[PDB]
């Protein structure tokens, strides 16, 4: 993540998705057995290849041994044409201490009022000569998508499945490697994760704001695929 | 003698890009910004002859060896130009001199002529597999690059000409797939699949030039001209598609293209064009009004050989059954990637298809060409006409309607500079039906109207109104052309007063 600051300590939700053993794309574990993610983190179709690494701080797992819980994957459900949504099948549910939590998810119809915080978290790219590996995370303000459109200058126009977050005037944001990762706000009382990292534009272009996937417009389809 | 809008370069030009109005050409050792309006140059940048050096590395530059133990000077052939808009809009160029190895210029948020300002060389260092080479993108000795968003990246779709200079930790591939990085300093190879290479073995035996290629109907399309069969003498044209994956190459299959005279075959693709017919071409070849056909100007092979003569032919085909030929239920193994034995071969995403038999098609001109080499095409509907403009090795430029049905001769005929027709041309229409083709010939760019022409060459108010009507032509007090070119109020096709 580009211009973020290392988390305080490992976070519950977040999982590093692993091809061909390096890491390549976050995921928000939604529930025990369910890693919700981005369809740009799948190069191969073999699912030999991956392996999702859960309760981490280091993206190497360099600090912790004591919590790292890594799973095979043993299925990839792909999520409606327009989104870039799939749901990942653990080969046996992550089990839940308290360095490895699930997040919350919306209702489907839902909002989020503008202005709300929240944040991005990943182990992507920080443009630093030497990443010491640990989780990120930026803080970003949800933006309305009607003038998130005008701060793209007409580049882009959001769909009803899109959703907007940037930080006030500055640079900072998700970029390669961060896929698949939450954007994660809160408002009621608790955790929900509310947006899904994909490509982007570019990262952290002063004063342009990141838009994600709205998971309430696909949590309908969450649900119908996880709950079981 | 026709006069036109024509800017001239000091060096050949390879390629050509219209952008937010203005035009940018890839030429040796330069690119060039011209006004979309009249073709005065804006702006320059020197891409500039570059040294070749073992030790003078891809992204970095040198008159820091410029004094040479064994390092030679170069010409920088412009080998692919391709303007990104998903980003932040930048013009990427892709040189034959550093190992195929593209630049980025940035256009500020106001000035488009600024290829100039702020220009970042692409080569991220390699360390995962040092042994691959993804900013190596363009071949020295023949690429065709095409660009498409998908999935929300940049995709780089890449044929090039490879010629076994083996290479130590550059190599390039005959045809690949990779993405940019959202970092925008790099080219990355989704998977080892992402790549199809001719054998080490045959790498030399002969080669495969790519003539063409385009995106339609969500595969990828390349038009080539290569080996009818290895060691095999004779030479051929073919079509590769594939679907359209970051992911890798996916359904991929050759499949032999045969234009006729009516067998007296065209064997070698000289250019192409893709565009949708008009009714009258349409109902006549398969049809459909807004449907993808590739007109594809051809040649007869000199015998054993891939040069061609001056016989020309050209012949359409539709996408749509181009791919119904490569889908319908015989065939062969791609014997120039996988071995002609060993496994795959002796069987029977994963597979990799050659076709034993060719789509043909017969001319549309009737032999109207078969004694000059045409080597440009480009086409336009006109109401219910189709019409084609031509480009000739001896420099005449001319359009023509396309049909089965009557053997038209061509509308308008002249020489373009000595130089011969380039097959990189523009077509870009304006509201009403007209627009104009940018047309390269040596070192000259040229703005030739699609529509008012073939009036211009009556000298006379009779001799105008006898004109081919289609043309639609009229005579303006003292000169001839079309109602919408005519200052005053009268315009005819009909009445010479006393002159």
């Amino acid at each position: 993540v580009v211009n973020g600051i290392p988390t305080r300590t490992n976070i519950g939700w977040m999982v590093s998705l692993r091809y061909r053993n390096k890491h390549i794309c976050g995921g928000s574990l939604i529930k025990e057995s369910w890693v919700l993610t981005a369809r740009q983190c799948f190069p191969s179709r073999d699912l030999k290849d991956y392996e999702a690494w859960l309760g981490i701080h280091d993206v190497h797992g360099r600090g912790d041994e004591k919590c790292k819980q890594v799973l095979n994957v043993s299925q990839l459900v792909y999520g409606p044409e327009g989104s870039d949504l799939v749901l990942m099948k653990l080969a046996r549910p992550a089990v839940l201490d308290d360095f490895v939590s699930t997040i919350d998810l919306p209702n489907y119809g839902s909002t989020i009022p503008e202005k709300t915080s929240c944040s991005v978290y990943g182990w992507g790219y920080t443009g630093l000569i030497n990443y010491d590996g640990l989780l990120r995370v930026a803080h970003l303000y949800i933006m309305g998508n009607e003038k998130c459109s005008q701060h793209h200058r007409g580049k882009v126009t959001l769909n009803e499945s899109e959703i907007c977050a940037g930080a006030e005037k500055i640079g900072s944001g998700p970029c390669e490697g961060d896929y698949g990762g939450p954007l994660v706000c809160e408002q009621h009382k608790m955790r929900m994760v509310l947006g899904v990292i994909v490509p982007g534009r570019g990262c952290a272009i002063p004063n342009r704001p990141g838009i994600f996937v709205r998971v309430a417009y696909y949590a309908k389809w969450i649900h119908k695929i996880i709950l079981t | 003698k026709y006069q036109l809008p024509n800017f001239t370069a000091e060096t050949p030009i390879q390629n050509v890009i219209l952008h937010e109005h203005h035009i940018f050409l890839g030429a040796t050792n330069y690119i060039y910004v011209l006004n979309e309006e009249d073709l005065q140059k804006v702006a320059e940048y020197k891409t500039g002859p570059v040294l070749e050096h073992p030790d003078c590395f891809p992204c970095q530059d040198c008159s820091s060896k410029a004094n040479l133990s064994g390092g030679v000077w170069k010409d920088n052939i412009n080998m692919a130009l391709v303007v990104d808009t998903y980003y932040d809009d930048q013009l990427i160029s892709c040189g034959s001199v550093n190992r195929g190895t593209c630049q980025r210029h940035v256009f500020p948020h106001n000035h488009t002529a600024d290829i100039q300002s702020e220009v970042h060389c692409i080569f991220s260092p390699q360390i995962e597999e040092p042994s691959q080479c993804p900013d190596c993108v363009v071949s020295a000795l023949g690429a065709k690059v095409l660009s498409s968003v998908k999935d929300r990246f940049i995709n780089f779709f890449v044929g090039n000409t490879i010629n076994s200079s083996y290479f130590p930790d550059h190599p390039l591939h005959s045809i690949s797939v990779r993405r940019l990085k959202e970092t925008k300093d790099g080219f990355m190879f989704l998977t080892d699949q992402s790549y199809i290479d001719v054998l080490p073995e045959f790498r030399d035996s002969y080669p495969i030039k790519y003539v063409h290629a385009f995106e339609s109907n969500n595969f990828i399309y390349f038009l080539t001209v290569q080996r009818e069969t290895l060691d095999a003498q004779t030479f051929h044209t073919r079509i590769i598609r594939f679907c359209s994956i970051n992911s890798g190459l996916h359904s991929y299959m050759e499949m032999p293209l045969e234009c006729i005279l009516t067998k007296e075959v065209f064997n070698i693709l000289q250019a192409a064009y893709v565009s949708k017919p008009g009714a009258q071409l349409a109902r006549q070849i398969g049809a459909s009004l807004n449907d993808d056909i590739l007109f594809g100007v051809f040649a007869q092979s000199k015998p054993d050989s891939a040069e061609p003569m001056d016989r020309s032919a050209m012949c359409a085909f539709p996408i749509k059954y181009v791919n119904d030929f490569f889908n319908k239920i015989n065939v062969r193994c791609l014997q120039h990637f996988y071995g002609p034995n060993h496994e795959h071969c002796f069987n029977r995403d994963e597979y990799r298809t050659e076709f034993t038999t060719a789509l043909q098609r017969v001319d549309l001109f009737m032999g109207q060409f078969s004694e000059v080499l045409l080597t440009s095409i480009s086409t336009f509907i006109k109401g219910d006409l189709t019409i084609a403009n031509l480009g000739t090795s001896e420099g005449r430029f001319m359009q023509v309607v396309v049909s089965r049905s009557g053997p038209s001769t061509p509308h308008v005929n002249f020489l373009l500079d000595s130089h011969p027709v380039s097959p990189e041309v523009i077509v870009e229409h304006t509201l009403n039906q007209n627009g104009y083709t940018l047309v390269i010939t040596g070192k000259k760019i040229t703005k030739i109207p699609l529509n008012g022409l073939g009036c211009r060459h009556f000298q006379s108010c009779s001799q105008c109104l006898s004109a081919p009507p289609f043309v639609q032509c009229g005579w303006c007090h003292d000169k001839c052309v079309r109602s919408e070119e005519c200052l005053s109020g009268t315009w005819t096709q009909q009445i010479c007063l006393p002159a």
